């Protein structure tokens, strides 16, 4: 299980194949990935006044 | 920008297409490409952009 915080504009770079800022420099999957992706809204915890 | 009745057409030619630079101004919630994989684009010369 690897697991970060992104913004929620990047979060169609979490995939085999994309590009971009995130796919590119931050976190990359292999093109024969297996496996599940999940993400889910957090704007009630990491986020602040 | 123009309208979407009369949306704006403009020929690109003589250029270096980088899209690295657009890395700090904007952010693009829709990026979907057609015929090409978007992980080739760097390999690439094209012919006739519009
Ligand atoms: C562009 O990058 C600089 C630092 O590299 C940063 O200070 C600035 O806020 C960035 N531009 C925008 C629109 O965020």
């Amino acid at each position: 299980a690897d697991s970060f915080v992104v913004r929620g504009d990047e979060v169609r770079q979490i995939a085999p194949g994309q590009t971009g800022k995130i796919a590119d420099y931050n976190y990359k999957l292999p093109d024969d990935f297996t496996g599940c992706v999940i993400a889910w809204n957090s704007n009630n915890l990491d986020s602040k006044v | 920008f123009a309208s979407v009745y009369a949306w704006n057409r403009k020929r690109i030619s003589n250029c270096v297409a980088d899209y690295s630079v657009l890395y700090n101004s904007t952010s693009f919630s829709t990026f979907k490409c057609y015929g090409v994989s978007p992980t080739k684009l760097n390999d690439l010369c094209f012919t006739n952009v519009y």
